């Protein structure tokens, strides 16, 4: 049930974690339940820069929070999904006009029209997090 | 104001606020109220397996069928993401076994790419075309192949 989704060896994600830093949070909220928020906690305690996007909020987390993907002036090198499988699949064209590296589809946000759209590297049904934990934790 | 009781109803339908819903149904939200891309909040229970919330959608007069703009049904949300009672509650209700995405997929494309042989089932006893063709012309059946299910692909044919 945390079965990957995806084909990517324990290589490609360590290379995926390691040579990328600019990470866009999608679906970032403030509120204690949402895995979004202790996720994001985790990689700004990390080293990674993260630009949360949420149309619901100005800010998340002490980081200016943007409507869009597009809206971030910064680079985007991963899209970091949050957002209902109905949802999350319209960020693959998204994150290819942005010029991003890799799409991350956490737990429970997968379709497969991601599939279709797809660079962009495809992570699908996986935490940032705990792979973090995994491959380059203490 | 439709638009704020719209996407509140969304939300907590898509949350699987069971007593939330009940609330914003009686101060007048419509449960056929859609997002920007034409999802509704029957899409979102069905993704997210709320089958209570399910349930009273659609005894409030909820559109079984309704597509949002890439042809995506609440079918097809419960299918891949492997809900079989609310399957089987969508399909009594008239769900249409056989709609299509926009990438031509079917619900038993949907329910092969996510290898889910109770659904799969289901799906058979109540119609659905095994020789359906996706985009690229293939079959549910096709599809377990390329992914190696081949208990699942022996039901499938
Ligand atoms: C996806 C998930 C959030 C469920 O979402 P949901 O209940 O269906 O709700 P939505 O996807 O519609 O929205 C979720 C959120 O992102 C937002 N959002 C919705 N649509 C959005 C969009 N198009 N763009 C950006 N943000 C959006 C919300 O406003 C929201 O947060 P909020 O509660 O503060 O308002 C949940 O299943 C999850 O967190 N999955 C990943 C879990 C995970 O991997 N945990 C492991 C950590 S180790
Ligand atoms: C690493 N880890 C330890 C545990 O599973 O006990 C966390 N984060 O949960």
């Amino acid at each position: 049930a945390t079965r990957p989704i995806d084909g990517l060896t324990d290589e490609d994600i360590r290379e995926i974690l390691t040579r990328y830093k600019k990470i866009a949070l999608v679906g970032a909220s403030p509120k204690p339940e949402r895995d979004a928020n202790i996720v994001m906690k985790y990689l700004l305690e990390h080293g990674y820069d993260v630009y949360p996007v949420n149309p619901n909020y100005e800010e998340v987390l002490g980081r200016k929070c943007y409507p869009s993907v597009l809206d971030i002036p910064d680079k985007v090198e991963v899209v970091d999904l949050f957002v209902n499988p109905a949802k999350a699949w319209r960020f693959v064209v998204y994150a290819i006009k942005k010029g991003a590296k890799v799409v991350w589809f956490q737990y429970n946000t997968y379709y497969p029209l991601a599939a279709r759209q797809a660079g962009p590297i495809i992570v699908a049904n996986r935490c940032m997090m705990r792979e973090h934990e995994r491959l380059l934790g203490e | 104001f439709g638009q704020d009781l719209g996407k509140k109803l969304l939300e907590a339908a898509a949350a699987g606020q069971d007593d939330e819903v009940r609330i914003l149904m009686a101060n007048g939200a419509d449960v056929n109220a859609t997002d920007d891309n034409g999802l509704t909040p029957l899409h979102l229970a069905a993704a997210n397996g709320q089958l209570e919330i399910v349930e009273v959608l659609l005894k409030n007069g909820a559109d079984v069928n309704a597509s949002d703009s890439a042809g995506i049904t609440p079918l097809h949300l419960a299918a891949y993401d492997g809900h079989l009672e609310i399957v089987e509650v969508l399909l009594k209700h008239g769900a249409d076994v056989n709609a299509y995405d926009r990438a031509g997929w079917t619900p038993l494309h949907l329910a092969a790419l996510s290898g889910q042989l109770e659904i799969v089932e289901v799906l058979l006893k109540h119609g659905a075309d095994v020789n359906a063709q996706d985009a690229l012309g293939l079959t549910a059946f096709d599809i377990s192949i390329n992914q190696g299910q081949e208990d699942l692909a022996e039901i499938l044919q």
